[PDB]
């Protein structure tokens, strides 16, 4: 019992999406569908819900003429509409069956993968990835600083993998030039400096860039 | 219609038992959910009928609630179950849910290891300039940095697994106007674990 979602989206503000979710595993016209949204760092908003069977949709009033659900029975398949898109609309939409015990809201039961949209002005650009310098010359600390790429995500290892005990990875961050900047970060004995050469690989898919890059003092 | 999920953040150890509280500012007739939500998954769900378990949860979890108040319970807490709570009322439209309750791993204070790097010399080549400030492994997880003698962002990590603590990278980002006051730079970390601010700098 399972509902898959489709792919990240990308758009500019003014835009529209639409976002599908496919029922498996279950008879897809027996429940009701919610589609709720969560933007990052931030809880769960209810959109509204469709019934499959009847086609029937609650919208939640401050998205009504703005967002749409839809559903097509032949591939039970589900669609949500956002339109006259702004950057309050980024996050991650999901849909979600509910246990729809005595056709009422009772619960939601299963949930989709999750679909990512990004609302930005901005276009694909790989990251800039910069060494971040051990010092002195006790214990000390190594990194990498991966700099204005879009859109997110991008994937960041030390060692190629091979070490993941000492690893810290931030989240990125928004920037008021709207691209996304992280930092990387290990912890090492300070002797380990002349020694060790300390690999760094990122992968940003969006641009397809693949980076490897080396920190010593 | 408000729901008020309480508290926001709740810190907490292995075998406690936890009382999390949702308050609804008009009566719902016992249409309320609870769900748990891991970083990264999706939320499950939890309860139903505001007292009544679903399929596959374990009974250390409980929920009762009467009128405009509303309790989840775990009897001893589980390393699984350090995650986000949200309750979710089907009372009428919209259906709403919580603000969420975090609930973290408890331990002890633990003061961050501070580190400062300059800007790279390739970055430099770039036109443009960062300073960042890493405060490794400290707990809790307020902690102050402070940038000045700019505009700056901080992002912090989630909580390790094996130490139970938090990480923070914080970059004071100036290319634009080498600042107006450029003399030296420096970030000041308060937290509680140490005997007072503790600075690092170079240049
Ligand atoms: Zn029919
Ligand atoms: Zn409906
Ligand atoms: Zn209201
Ligand atoms: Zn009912
Ligand atoms: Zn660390």
């Amino acid at each position: 019992e399972v509902l898959v979602q489709s792919g990240a989206e990308v758009k500019k503000p003014g835009a529209s999406v639409k976002v599908s979710c496919r029922a498996f595993g279950y008879t897809f016209t027996g429940n009701a569908l919610h589609w709720v949204r969560q933007a990052p760092g931030q809880g769960l908003e209810w959109l509204g819900w469709i019934n499959p069977h009847s086609g029937d949709t609650t919208t939640s009033q401050k998205f009504q003429g703005r967002v749409y659900m839809t559903r097509d029975k032949s591939i039970n398949t589900a669609f949500l509409d956002v339109t006259r898109l702004t950057s309050d609309d980024t996050g991650i939409y999901y849909c979600a069956r509910d246990k729809y015990y005595g056709n009422e809201a009772v619960g939601m039961d299963v949930w989709g993968q999750g679909t990512s949209v990004t609302v930005s002005s901005a276009s694909t650009k790989g990251p800039s990835v910069f060494p971040l310098a051990p010092s002195s010359k006790g214990t000390a600390a190594l990194g990498c600083l991966v700099k204005d790429y879009f859109p997110e995500p991008v994937t960041v290892s030390w060692n190629s993998g091979a070490l993941t005990s000492g690893v810290h990875t931030f989240p990125a961050v928004l920037q008021s030039s709207g691209l996304y900047s992280l930092s990387s970060v290990v912890t090492v004995p300070s002797s380990s400096l002349g020694t060790q050469t300390y690999i760094c690989n990122v992968n940003h898919k969006p641009s397809n860039t693949k980076v490897d890059k080396k920190v010593e003092p | 219609i408000q729901l008020t999920q309480s508290p926001s953040f709740l810190s907490a150890s292995v075998g406690d038992k936890v009382t999390i509280t949702c308050r609804a500012s008009q009566g719902v007739r016992n249409e309320l959910a609870w769900y748990q939500q891991k970083p990264g998954k999706a939320p499950n769900l939890l309860i139903y009928y505001a007292s009544t378990l679903q399929s596959g949860v374990p009974s250390r979890f409980s929920a009762t609630g009467s009128g405009t108040h509303f309790t989840l319970t775990v009897s001893s807490l589980q390393p699984e179950d350090f995650a986000t709570y949200f309750c979710q009322h089907m009372s009428s439209y919209p259906l709403t849910f919580g603000g969420g309750t975090k609930v973290e791993i408890k331990r002890t204070v633990a003061a961050p290891s501070v580190f400062i790097f300059p800007p790279s010399d390739e970055q430099l080549k770039s036109g443009t300039a960062s300073v960042v400030c890493l405060l490794n492994n400290f707990y809790p997880r307020e902690a102050k940095v402070q940038w000045k003698v700019g505009n700056s962002q901080e992002s912090v990590t989630e909580q390790d697994s094996k130490d139970s603590t938090y990480s923070l990278s914080s970059t004071l980002t100036l290319s634009k106007a080498d600042y107006e006051k450029h003399k030296v730079y420096a970030c000041e970390v308060t937290h509680q674990g140490l005997s007072s601010p503790v600075t690092k700098s170079f240049n």
